[PDB]
RNA sequence: CGCGACCUCAGAUCAGACGUGGCGACCCGCUGAAUUUAAGCAUAUUAGUCAGCGGAGGAAAAGAAACUAACCAGGAUUCCCUCAGUAACGGCGAGUGAACAGGGAAGAGCCCAGCGCCGAAUCCCCGCCCCGCGGGGCGCGGGACAUGUGGCGUACGGAAGACCCGCUCCCCGGCGCCGCUCGUGGGGGGCCCAAGUCCUUCUGAUCGAGGCCCAGCCCGUGGACGGUGUGAGGCCGGUAGCGGCCCCCGGCGCGCGCCCGGGUCUUCCCGGAGUCGGGUUGCUUGGGAAUGCAGCCCAAAGCGGGUGGUAAACUCCAUCUAAGGCUAAAUACCGGCACGAGACCGAUAGUCAACAAGUACCGUAAGGGAAAGUUGAAAAGAACUUUGAAGAGAGAGUUCAAGAGGGCGUGAAACCGUUAAGAGGUAAACGGGUGGGGUCCGCGCAGUCCGCCCGGAGGAUUCAACCCGGCGGCGGGUCCGGCCGUGUCGGCGGCCCGGCGGAUCUUUCCCGCCCCCGGGGUCGGCGGGGGACCGUCCCCCGGACCGGCGACCGGCCGCCGC
RNA sequence: GGCGACGUCGGCUACCCACCCGACCCGUCUUGAAACACGGACCAAGGAGUCUAACACGUGCGCGAGUCGGGGGCUCGCACGAAAGCCGCCGUGGCGCAAUGAAGGUGAAGGCCGGCGCGCUCGCCGGCCGAGGUGGGAUCCCGAGGCCUCUCCAGUCCGCCGAGGGGCACCACCGGCCCGUCUCGCCCGCCGCGCCGGGGAGGUGGAGCACGAGCGCACGUGUUAGGACCCGAAAGAUGGU
RNA sequence: GACCUGGGUAUAGGGGCGAAAGACUAAUCGAACCAUCUAGUAGCUGGUUCCCUCCGAAGUUUCCCUCAGGAUAGCUGGCG
RNA sequence: GUGGAGCCGCCGCAGGUGCAGAUCUUGGUGGUAGUAGCAAAUAUUCAAACGAGAACUUUGAAGGCCGAAGUGGAGAAGGG
């Protein structure tokens, strides 16, 4: 069954699969199905954006995508916190709210906080009937479009440090080099063994 | 060219509502032009034939200028008969033949007050269009 | 046939009695009784290989021979030979890439829209046309297509401001945006070298959306219209100067037959 | 003992409600084989599928972490692309085989028990009337449940109370209705462009040809269908943010009904058990020193518990808060009620069925289950005369055709009948070479060469030869007017009123940051926003060579036509 | 050069007949068919290498150290449009550009000249360069010489050209480099002096480097998983009458 | 006479029933019938549909629960 | 020649694309062939009738068999 030299293949159609086979001759009708649901959906509603909230920013969890940046879930309350605007509050004006996401920076939390009040300085609201509390004229003059698209504030904005140009010091071009993670790599593996090896120098007594 | 996606296009399906059709939508299928004189008097193109209609036989083997009056209107064979328009059998016994009324001028109506209200609804609806251009 | 031929119950008989090894249905009364059942042999019976809605019906073409496709059906589009050999009639007509201007598109009632293609002498074609409402040859007439018609020119446009009504109804011409190209209908049969006629809204984008040699387009990102690899493209003018025939051996013109 | 309160219970054709059954395409729970592959075959595979059993819905299931991660941390579920035919499993053989990252579709969140405060502030039924539709309510009185605990506030993201301080009186459904509807909502019925005008063919036109200079006519209508044959115009109708007519949808404003949130400080409260886990046994998974599931035994604790993918002990840390509950979209649909289309099949095909098809018929029964379309435009479907008792004829008649005569269009081959021509002891038939006969074909018939040139003869024209008059081309011409190729620069000319880039350059520029004792030091960079500069394509003058399919002009030679 | 019609001229086909010669009935497995091997009475229609998944190579095309939108999105509420076009601050991803080890991990540049530390077989500094070298090697270059009507006064050209040069791809070979290891010897470094790091010289194992050729599409062939070229069992299992 | 028989009634498929023969269990019995998994599997038979042109074999070696089979090497064409 | 409404060249594309065989499937027809056969239970004959038509239908006469555990008279089951 297998002759002069090829792949050996284990193709998996041992098992029943031609009772379950999927034809997409309906992607082109699923399509332009759920593009009438973003037509008769954005208009339907307000003023208020298609694609939904403002998502804060994000930074990747494998070390594989930790260098960038994503649309993330909501802010996680503390930057409701730091901006200082209420919970329940926030997911009415137009801000998405994920309870269970946390902080353990302080560099990361400002890098939203900054965007919160950034985006509750680009809003708007319509106060009921015009006695206005708490927002100010005619409706900023006017609502100047109807509809915001693909995202409020551009969510990806992967930016980068210019980091012009440098003069090489002395103590730059000197030391800074692989022999620094030989050692460097030998300070984990061999770092618990010696604090137990100086457990035998305060038992020599 | 048809642009409305819910109406049909194909042979084999608009001969099934031609051929099995119902009988009140089958005299609308059966309807017969009107005379060049009689369309500009109560101007109005055509209408659905009835059986005290006095009309010429204009496309068949019995061709022009014996204004008669209809007797019969099968719905069901798309047929109608003409009192003049006749057929002696083998037997002597003569008996109508039956002429489809698309190939039939009506030179005269009958009228009632059912008729008058579709001379004037189809009347009524050409200076719309004409009135469209403003 | 989704599952033909085996909604049956039928088997070998098995032994002797002078048949062959084909599956026989059972039962006894009616006339289809012991007759041959499923195979691509018998009367009534599943054939062979019953096809699959999964055959691959659609086929990938990558985009950029998509765009060096397209590039190479409007240059025909202009050449006086070839949009003649393909059947379309320019022959009374002026200057190959007709022109009109942006007025055309306030047409808006189809006996305004006829007599721009007479003045143009563009009717020469259309009258042909006319003529080619014969009907299709085959099985085709029951399954609704049954009026063939040979393709007339295309009118390519860019905002629409009623062109789309006025030119729809005239048969065999083609109404497509000077956007939105459209390689299917630019040349009908695989044949290069439809006939067509432009609008200046038109006809002045294509140096901003497929580019020239010198820049790149400016409504396409990556894009820049392909390289030519003939510069000079007639031999006939290379054969014949002077760089090769004082090169050449010389020609040698006996024949030199066979002798007894 | 008799009466009574309850507790566990019965009985009823008590009052009022409810559940079973059908379908099963998709979904959920459970039970679940063998053929097959391994070239044998026990593990494995086929397969957690087929069958069986039960549950529902227009979707169901799933769901707001007892998570994934191990770095600069993500953040409910579902689905698709990738991860990946990879880790891993396996007589480590055959073969099976996930998930996290990452990009997309959609993105909605919440409730309770418990610990506590409020004098059950809760609910059902019954009767009356408020007053309203086709009915549901707050009132008014009477029977229950319930203290073995109803309702408000409350949920782990923290909460509650007392303070103190600074803002604010809302929202909620309906109501007869008036104005919009987004394709302008949905459903229903009746309407809306233009030729039969002339000739002509045919049995019949829908065919052929014609319609002066406006192209016979209408085109937002030339899709399709029937009509005696091929029809934009003869008719249904196609086109049109075309009209009018009827019925129903979500969203005005009087009379309803509920109706204080916010930040710090102080104190107080803070959680689901035969469950978690362990031992063993079966199934299962890629889960491998047991991933899930289930049985039986043992059975928890509170700085406790689950997880951290090699058994275990110690030691930190990371994340999470289980044994209670609901929830829209993204998704699945070979059953149905409707539809639309097809590089489909066209009566031994396509479903089994184009037709009185799950019908005739068979079997005791489960169950098996067919063959079968066409006269013609119109039945005009043969009146009538004649032989026969009739079946059937022969005449006559209809129609374009009975060479279409009631399973009747086209009518093939095998096979049969007769007529005709030929032939006959090795069965016939075949191959090769002729001969003889015939049917017919052309030839067409001692009647076949045909076109150029030239010399004769009659016969009748008219350009040529020459030239001006002529509209048009070809060929080289000074590129003189307009041309474009690749360049140097300049005018940066539009850069600060070009276009686009560049991980070029810009802490003296523009606010909001961190660092530093009401303000400063750029004090270094941030998020943001300029403008200086490089590279490349746009107007101008100068410079390059051919003025090339980039062409008009005049000038010339040499054509050509009238 | 010569000869002839109203029945005569030329000609065959799937026409018939006669004759001479050669001639056993096809399909099929098989060393061996006409076989006393088997299927075939005769016609009509139906009837058997298919479609997907995957890999290989061949070839065609587009782009080329890259490539590819397949999955989403945008473009009136449009027959053909279930098309076509566009995105790129949708390149996430796939395959490719880097290999090797069980793994932790590591991870492919030389050539010359000057000179120096005891040029110790071992070693080091400055510059130019830069994929090393031997042999073949199509092509290209130089080319002594040869080439014309009288002997000198010359030119682009052409024509063979002995030798000699720069030598593409590829082949044989020697040399180097990366990684795993093995043997042998000293040297250097210090986010902090150790059962630490880095190293050199020879020998070997590798699906490697030594100036990249891939990806996508299409087609053909081959081999497999699929009812898998059509038709064929004795059986097996589940649910029923 | 352990006799013959109508009707009623009981037992069902690895089951029934048997004065035993592997009989009988709806013309079927050393495991019934029907539908499904199922188009189950076969190294074994039968078949395999147009013409011309060009090239044109092998039944041998090694290994296999191998001997009617495959692998491999050989012979062969196609592309260069 | 029959027949009465469709069809084909060339350039591309796409297949359910070609039959002499499968004890092939389905429909059709032959040689056999006017042949095997229409032979279990004894057996029919004459005239008249209605009839276009008489061995077989009816009527009569005669000769027969079944022969009371019937080739007789009535039923249950089954058939409709
Ligand atoms: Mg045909
Ligand atoms: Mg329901
Ligand atoms: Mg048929
Ligand atoms: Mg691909
Ligand atoms: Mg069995």
């Amino acid at each position: 069954a297998p002759s002069r030299n090829g792949m050996v293949l284990k193709p998996h159609f041992h098992k029943d699969w031609q009772r379950r086979v999927a034809t997409w001759f309906n992607q082109p009708a699923r399509k332009i199905r759920r593009r009438k649901a973003r037509q008769a959906k954005a208009r339907r509603i307000a003023p208020r954006p298609a694609s939904g909230p403002i998502r804060p920013i994000v930074r990747c969890p494998t070390v594989r995508y930790h260098t960038k940046v994503r649309a993330g879930r909501g802010f996680s309350l503390e930057e409701l916190r730091v901006a200082g605007i209420h919970k329940k509050v926030a997911r009415t004006i137009g801000i998405s709210v994920d309870p269970r996401r946390r902080n353990k920076s302080t560099e990361s939390l400002q890098a939203n906080v900054q965007r919160l009040k950034e985006y509750r300085s680009k809003l708007i609201l319509f106060p009921r009937k015009p006695s206005a509390p708490k927002k100010g004229d005619s409706s900023a003059e006017e609502l100047k479009l109807a509809t915001q698209l693909t995202g409020p504030v551009m969510p990806v904005r992967n930016v980068y440090k210019k980091e012009k140009a440098r003069v090489i010091t002395e103590e730059e071009k000197n030391f800074k080099a692989f022999a620094s993670l030989r050692m460097a790599r030998a300070n984990a593996r061999l770092f618990g063994i010696r604090a137990k090896r100086a457990k035998e120098a305060a038992e020599q007594d | 060219m048809k642009f409305n996606p819910f109406v049909t296009s194909d042979r084999s399906k608009n001969r099934k509502r031609h051929f099995n059709a119902p009988s009140h939508i089958r005299r609308k299928i059966m309807s017969s032009p009107l005379s060049k004189e009689l369309r500009q008097k109560y101007n109005v193109r055509s209408m659905p034939i009835r059986k005290d209609d006095e009309v010429q036989v204009v496309r068949g083997h019995y061709k022009g200028q014996q204004i008669g009056k209809v007797v019969q209107v099968y719905r069901k064979k798309y047929v109608i008969y003409i009192e003049r328009v006749q057929r002696e059998k083998a037997n002597g016994t003569t008996v109508h033949v039956g002429i489809h009324p698309s190939k039939v001028v009506i030179t005269r109506l009958k009228l009632d007050k059912d008729r008058k209200k579709i001379l004037e609804r189809k009347a009524k609806s050409r200076q719309v269009g004409k009135e469209k251009g403003k | 046939s989704e599952l033909a031929g085996h909604q049956t119950s039928a088997e070998s008989w098995g032994t002797g009695r002078a048949v062959a090894r084909i599956p026989r249905v059972r039962g006894g009364g009616t006339h289809r009784s012991g007759q041959g059942a499923f195979g691509n042999m018998c009367r009534g019976g599943r054939m062979f290989a019953p096809t699959k809605t999964w055959r691959r019906w659609h086929r990938r073409v990558n985009t950029t021979q998509k765009r060096y496709a397209i590039c190479s059906a409007l240059a025909a589009s202009a050449l006086p030979a070839l949009v003649m050999s393909k059947g379309h009639r320019i022959e009374e007509v002026p200057e190959l890439p007709l022109v009109v201007e942006d007025k055309v598109e306030g047409y808006k009632k189809t006996k305004e829209a006829v007599l721009l293609l007479k003045k143009l002498k563009a009717w020469n074609d259309i009258k042909k046309v006319y003529a080619s409402q014969r009907m299709r040859a085959g099985k085709g007439k029951m399954r609704n297509r049954r009026r063939i018609q040979r393709r007339g020119p295309c009118i390519i446009y860019n905002e629409d401001n009623g062109i789309i009504k006025a030119f729809r109804n005239i048969p065999g011409i083609t109404l497509l945006n000077v956007s939105k190209l459209n390689i299917l209908k630019l040349a009908p049969g695989g044949h290069v070298g439809r006939f067509c006629i432009w609008t200046e809204s038109a006809f002045r984008k294509l140096d901003e959306l497929y580019g020239t040699w010198r820049k790149a387009a400016s409504l396409k990102s990556n894009y820049n219209l392909p390289m030519h690899k003939m510069i000079n493209t007639d031999l006939s003018r290379i054969l014949k100067s002077p760089e090769i025939q004082r090169a050449l051996r010389a020609p040698r013109k006996k024949i030199h037959r066979r002798v007894l």
